[PDB]
């Protein structure tokens, strides 16, 4: 009942994966990064694809940048690594 | 003490032994024995233990007059250094203490840290232009600068050193630590710095199990105190140790019932349960680590080359399945095996790199993990998080056995003689089915092609796996006698391997040479024709054909016979095909993974798929792929430019 209740007040998935190892979710953030990671694929894959919302992914390709994920050196133009 | 009196007792025990050293000239020692001279002269022999600095010089001056008196005598009376290889004693490193203290010792261990070969003055002479030229402070080359203060002669302090004179002898610093074999029971890799000289430098590498005995001196390289800061073994002669000091000794009673215990039944069966009895399940892993354990016989041949005699094993799954305990477990039931992470906690963590020391900032070579640990076992932990120099020299180190290092003035080659049982986790967070191994391993492509035994340690939910687990777990934490202990006990089974490894080398015979045959080409064509019009997928190649053996008559000497019986050979194939599903097999077909991708597909789309508004479309209407995968291979074409 103690660890039933920790999962419920946690809300850590919405299948109770184990977030607390990879900090990640698989239907929410695994599904969504592993589809993510001129621009071919940054407009055409955001839109045949339905990988998420424009605040979404706009989220993921700035977090791609940090991790070494999506590359662009001109600001112009942006590019997936 | 009576140092004239010990002279005359020097040569009255000088004569046999001399007498082959009045024949060679060129030999610039003299091997002299303890026990030899404790039968002469027992009282001379311990004065070697009290003083040793006056029992050295005696020595060497007395077996001068022993060569020069009879005929063959030398016209250049070259040094002749007293080398005592032998002594009562043999001395630990952690047991070696300052007590020890300028006596005569006889350490064993195994040399992790070596320099290079550093020339040292050892008359120096002062050049002083007023008076006092031919003066000599004799310094020895760990100790500091010495300079005069004031030339006693005429009181002048125009000082300076003159190197034209001085006669330079070579030096070279080492690091003696315990040897990881039998020494890392107290689990303290405690180190004792020593100095070589003339017919010592060079004379051995790093991650050697040798037997120096030499005067224990001191060093004040502190002047914080007038105590001494740091203790440095001047070795008077080293040797590398013999091989049944370096390796596990059996009783004779035990070797009995280890006999005993091969004719047993089902002795495969009994070595797998005792392999890790915490755990549930994996018995296809739990038997491909035997067969890493009970390593096949390494060959030499006539042409120069080596035949490779170790199967290495990576463990890859997702986190929750044990793979860490599995490398625990091992670790203490291998008779040489040294558990380690995949971290570099230290430059030379993984694999023997250079770093510049804290004394004299020289470049020494430190040994590593896959060099301490040579002829025997390492259990590396996360094997997927390591640094890149340690990447770059383990493709060498598991199929040559070598690490040539050539880099920061040390030039030289290790033997990297160990069977790497590695275990890696996904960059991924967990392992999909539907991407080939590399895709998801941070390990290179090429790098897999060296692992004889890649097991998928995945987790899969499944009501019978899972309640046989869940029910196992609770024994073990219950406390349960059959759920923890093992068929065949630690003590004895550490004593099997080793066992193994040293007596029972088996061969290959006739009808095991069918077998190996037979699964070899029965692999073949098995998807080469699929992909045709392209690259053919080869389902098997002659590398993991050289593996089949090494695990064939891995099963053989499992089982303590000298034979590759055909029963041998068949159980190697049931972990290959078993493996295959893991790779290679079971999975985008054969071929899979390979040495980097099946290509049965990927690398066929490639060549196809070989301002940019136009290309997106063309790809469309061609039909290569769906709108999401000609999308996800342009991120990996844009990964490296294409
Ligand atoms: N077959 C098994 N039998 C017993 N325990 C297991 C088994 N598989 C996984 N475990 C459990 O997995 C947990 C973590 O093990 P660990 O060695 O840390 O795996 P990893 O390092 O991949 O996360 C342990 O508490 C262990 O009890």
């Amino acid at each position: 009942e103690i660890i039933e209740a920790m999962m419920k007040t946690i809300a850590v998935d919405e299948e109770g994966n184990l977030d607390v190892s990879i900090l990640e979710v698989g239907k929410s953030s695994k599904k969504i990064n592993k589809i993510e990671k001129p621009e071919e694929k940054v407009i055409e894959a955001a839109k045949q694809a339905g990988i998420g919302t424009k605040a979404d992914i706009e989220k993921l390709l700035n977090e791609l940048k940090s991790d070494g994920r999506v590359y662009e050196p001109r600001a112009g133009f942006y590019r997936v690594i | 003490m009576d140092r004239e009196e010990m002279i005359a007792r020097f040569a009255k025990f000088l004569i046999n032994r001399l007498k082959d050293l009045l024949t060679v000239t060129p030999k610039r020692s003299l091997a002299i024995d303890w026990a030899h001279l404790n039968s002469f002269d027992p009282e001379l022999a311990d004065e070697l233990l009290n003083n040793p600095e006056e029992a050295i010089a005696s020595a060497e001056d007395a077996i001068q007059i022993v060569l020069r008196e009879p005929p063959l005598l030398v016209e250049r009376e070259f040094k002749v250094h007293a080398r005592f290889y032998n002594l009562p004693k043999t001395l630990l490193v952690k047991e070696l203490g300052s007590e020890h203290i300028n006596k005569l010792i006889q350490v064993e261990g195994i040399i992790t840290r070596v320099s290079e070969v550093k020339p040292f003055v050892e008359k120096a002479v002062f050049v002083c232009r007023d008076c006092g030229n031919e003066m000599v402070r004799l310094q020895r080359p760990y100790e500091n600068l010495v300079k005069p203060a004031k030339c006693d002669a005429c009181g002048s302090r125009n000082i300076e050193l003159d190197v034209d004179k001085s006669r330079f002898l070579n030096f070279q610093s080492f690091r003696l630590q315990d040897r990881p074999e039998s020494l890392k029971g107290g689990q303290m890799p405690r180190f004792v710095d020593a100095i070589l000289l003339d017919d010592l430098v060079d004379a051995a590498l790093p991650g050697d199990r040798v037997l120096v005995t030499g005067v224990l001196r001191v060093i004040l390289e502190q002047r914080e105190k007038r105590p001494i800061f740091k203790k440095i073994l001047e070795v008077n002669h080293i040797e590398q140790l013999s091989k049944e000091i370096e390796e596990l000794e059996i009783s004779p009673e035990d070797e009995q019932k280890i006999r005993e215990l091969a004719k047993r039944k089902d002795i495969v069966d009994a070595i797998v349960d005792s392999i890790a009895p915490a755990i549930w399940g994996h018995r296809i892993v739990k038997k491909g680590i035997a067969l890493a354990l009970f390593g096949g016989v390494q060959r030499t041949l006539p042409d120069g080359t080596k035949l490779r005699g170790e199967s290495h094993v990576l463990l890859v799954g997702d986190p929750g399945v044990a793979k860490s305990q599995l490398l625990r477990y091992v670790a203490n039931l291998a008779p040489r095996a040294i558990y380690t992470s995949g971290k570099s906690s230290s430059a030379a963590g993984l694999t023997a790199a250079a770093v510049r020391d804290e004394f004299t900032g020289s470049w020494v070579l430190e040994a590593g993990v896959l060099v301490l640990a040579d002829g025997g076992f390492a259990l590396i932990d996360e094997f997927d998080k390591m640094s890149d120099r340690d990447r770059s020299a383990i493709h060498e180190a598991l199929e040559q056995q070598t690490i040539s290092i050539s880099k920061a003035g040390i030039t030289a080659t290790l033997n990297s003689r160990t069977t790497v049982i590695a275990a890696a986790n996904p960059k991924f967070g967990r392992f999909n089915r539907h991407k080939s191994l590399p895709e998801q391993l941070d390990l290179p492509p090429t790098l897999l092609s060296r692992f004889d035994l890649i097991f998928l340690l995945l987790d899969e939910p499944d009501e019978k796996v899972d309640a046989s687990i869940a029910e196992h777990i609770l024994k073990v934490r219950r406390g349960e006698a059959e759920a923890v202990t093992p068929k065949i006990p630690y003590d004895l089974l550490k004593k099997y391997i080793a066992y193994a490894r040293k007596n029972v080398h088996p061969v290959l015979s006739r009808e095991a040479m069918e077998e190996i045959k037979r699964y070899y080409v029965k692999m073949r064509k098995g998807l080469r024709r699929g992909d045709e019009d392209g690259v053919q997928p080869i389902p098997i190649t002659a590398r993991q054909l050289e593996a089949l053996i090494r695990l064939s008559e891995a099963h053989a000497r499992m089982r303590l016979s000298e034979t590759v019986t055909r029963e041998d050979a068949r159980a190697a194939i049931e972990i290959i095909e078993a493996m295959m599903k893991t790779i290679a097999v079971d999975e985008e077909g054969n071929l899979d993974v390979s040495i980097l991708e099946v290509g049965k597909s990927s690398k066929k789309i490639n060549k196809i798929e070989k301002p940019e508004e136009k290309v997106i479309e063309a790809a469309k209407q061609a039909g290569i792929g769906t709108k999401a995968d000609i999308e996800k291979l342009l991120n990996e074409l844009k990964s490296d430019g294409r």
